[PDB]
């Protein structure tokens, strides 16, 4: 994935549809979506069990 | 350039406090967003401590929720952990994490060198 | 207390409200605000007929 996503301040929708799923992580990839304050839309498709 | 720094790294037996501290080089503090991780042997890095920026509000996950404060200093252009009576089974590496800095480089993460706080 | 204001941008900021004595200054003619956490359009923009 980029790494660079969480710095696009003006993002509305995200869509992610991998497997964020790591090794023993409450998911700590995405764990800078914190950063958008723009966010409108989310649309995780990774199998989430928590 | 940038880089993070940190201090404190010590080992305390359970029963006192301990301040952390970072040090922020290239980028205000203020106009980015700092985390705290933590690392432990045979383990990877937990989230432990979020302060979003412009706006200054705190993070914390649940596994250290109500514990710890966590605040930033423009003055010393870094940001202050403190612990409250750190339990044995807290022992960790603290890392600090910034991310997406107002300057956009390759580098898009920067992590401190990692200090070690022991609890027994 | 401002009077005289004719073109008022406030574009990408975090904005949930429009104070309602902002159309106190009735000489608006290009007021913006897009980009913004706003909630309602305040009914007294009547009273800003420029």
């Amino acid at each position: 994935i980029p790494l660079w996503i969480y710095s696009l301040k003006t993002l509305e929708e995200l869509h992610l549809t991998g497997n964020l799923s790591a090794e023993n992580n409450r998911y700590i990839v995405i764990d800078g979506l914190r950063e958008l304050k723009r966010l409108k839309v989310l649309r995780l498709k990774s199998n989430l069990s928590k | 350039q940038v880089q993070l720094v940190e201090s404190g790294g010590g080992l305390v037996q359970a029963g006192g406090s301990l301040r952390l501290s970072c040090a922020a080089s290239g980028f205000p503090v203020m106009n980015a967003g700092m985390y705290w991780y933590r690392q432990a042997p045979g383990k990877e890095r937990e989230w432990v401590a979020a302060i979003e920026s412009e706006g200054t509000s705190t993070y914390y996950a649940d596994s250290v929720k109500g514990r710890f404060t966590i605040s930033r200093d423009n003055a010393k252009n870094t940001v202050y952990l403190q612990m409250n009576s750190l339990k044995p089974e807290d022992t960790a590496v603290y890392y600090c994490n910034v991310k997406d800095v107002g300057d956009n480089h390759f580098p898009y993460d920067y992590w401190g060198q990692g200090t070690q706080v022991t609890v027994s | 207390n401002l009077t005289n204001l004719e073109r008022l941008y406030l574009n990408r900021n975090k904005i949930e409200k429009i104070p309602t004595q902002l159309f106190y200054c009735r000489k608006l003619r290009y007021l913006d605000l897009s980009h913004n956490n706003l909630t309602f359009l305040p009914a007294d923009i009547g009273l800003l007929q420029n």
